[PDB]
């Protein structure tokens, strides 16, 4: 199916004394393939996935590079916003930033993205077209000036629609084993009783892979979402997810609801119900 | 600026089971600021090592990290994630329901 | 691979 590479970046300033906590974290999919992290001690961007381990010397060596200069980047920007929102030196401030590609089926370039925000909220992002900008405010507004004179949006444009399907493409054929493989949830429904009139199915799906997933309830073969609860896919710890779906039934009545799974897994969805 | 808190998960990463190992997961998302504390409690005491993931966050900004130890559950045993965020005046327990 | 050389400041 599709698949993207995504780098996510965060930068935390420390008014009192020294640069910013910075911490920056690569994915293909759902699986973290690098890290950096300012307050570790190798100052170097490290592996987090085995098929990134076979890379030599002069791809750690470029990665340490660049990264480094995305937080030095981020350091002055934080300074630069301090003053475009007239705040003091008192206070900690967050950056933001997220940037990457996906790809179809065929590996073919998609759609890229590359977003920044200050303290939380939007800031400036490239547009779908990645030829142009879009600034919430007018400082973000006074930095797309910048930007657009400094022909950003063409630099990254390239990177965008080349560069990162290109790696995308080399991390997917050398990961493969992993990284095209997909984990079919592993299902199972459990039944909790709270009073004599009402009884909680409860629909499970583990040991999936990737996060993407669709559990939905139905009554007598018709879509239900009152009285149901689903929580957030959340991750097992072991490069899998799990998930949860909740309906609130009349106990007596079990045998009318049927809990409906989608995942990329599955050849074809599959239903679950409650024997008696 | 914005301040949001935290939605807490306390759960296992495998099927649990009483006597067997396995790993105590607290997962906590949608929160901002960065900065947060999150313990796992054995029986109301803090956990001493715990591990957590790299810091990363969702399209609308909200950071998220998965907190996590080995541990063997058992009947008697009370496990829990205790967290404090700017955004709380006290502290929040979730406490570990193998059923959820 | 990180987009490089080095990103333009804001």
């Amino acid at each position: 199916g599709s698949h993207s590479m995504r780098y996510f970046f965060t930068s935390v300033s420390r008014p009192g004394r020294g640069e910013p906590r910075f911490i920056a974290v690569g994915y293909v999919d759902d699986t973290q393939f690098v890290r950096f992290d300012s307050d570790a001690a190798s100052q170097r961007m490290e592996p987090r996935a085995p098929w990134i381990e076979q890379e030599g010397p002069e791809y750690w060596d470029g990665e340490t590079r660049k990264v480094k200069a995305h937080s030095q980047t981020h350091r002055v920007d934080l300074g630069t916003l301090r003053g475009y929102y007239n705040q003091s030196e008192a206070g900690s401030h967050t950056v933001q930033r997220m940037y990457g590609c996906d790809v179809g089926s065929d590996w073919r370039f998609l759609r890229g993205y590359h977003q920044y925000a200050y303290d939380g909220k939007d800031y400036i992002a490239l547009k779908e077209d990645l030829r142009s900008w879009t600034a919430a405010d007018m400082a973000a507004q006074t930095t797309k000036h910048k930007w657009e004179a400094a022909h950003v949006a063409e630099q990254l444009r390239a990177y965008l629609e080349g560069t990162c399907v290109e790696w995308l493409r080399r991390y997917l054929e050398n990961g493969k084993e992993t990284l095209q493989r997909t984990d079919a949830p592993k299902t199972h429904m459990t039944h909790h009783a709270v009073s004599d009139h009402e009884a909680t199915l409860r629909c499970w799906a583990l040991s999936f892979y990737p996060a993407e997933i669709t559990l939905t309830w139905q009554r007598d073969g018709e879509d239900q979402t009152q009285d149901t609860e689903l929580v957030e896919t959340r991750p097992a710890g072991d490069g899998t997810f799990q998930k949860w779906a909740a309906v609130v039934v009349p106990s007596g009545q079990e045998q009318r609801y049927t809990c409906h799974v989608q995942h990329e897994g599955l050849p074809k969805p599959l239903t679950l119900r409650w024997e008696p | 600026m914005i301040q949001r808190t935290p939605k807490i998960q306390v759960y296992s990463r495998h099927p649990a089971e009483n006597g067997k190992s396995n790993f105590l997961n607290c997962y906590v998302s949608g929160f901002h600021p960065s900065d947060i504390e999150v313990d796992l409690l054995k029986n109301g005491e803090r956990i001493e090592k715990v591990e957590h993931s790299d810091l990363s966050f969702s399209k609308d900004w909200s950071f998220y990290l998965l907190y996590y130890t080995e541990f063997t559950p058992t009947e008697k045993d009370e496990y829990a994630c205790r967290v404090n965020h700017v955004t709380l005046s006290q502290p929040k327990i979730v406490k570990w329901d193998r059923d959820m | 691979a990180l987009w490089g050389p080095d990103p333009a400041a804001a």
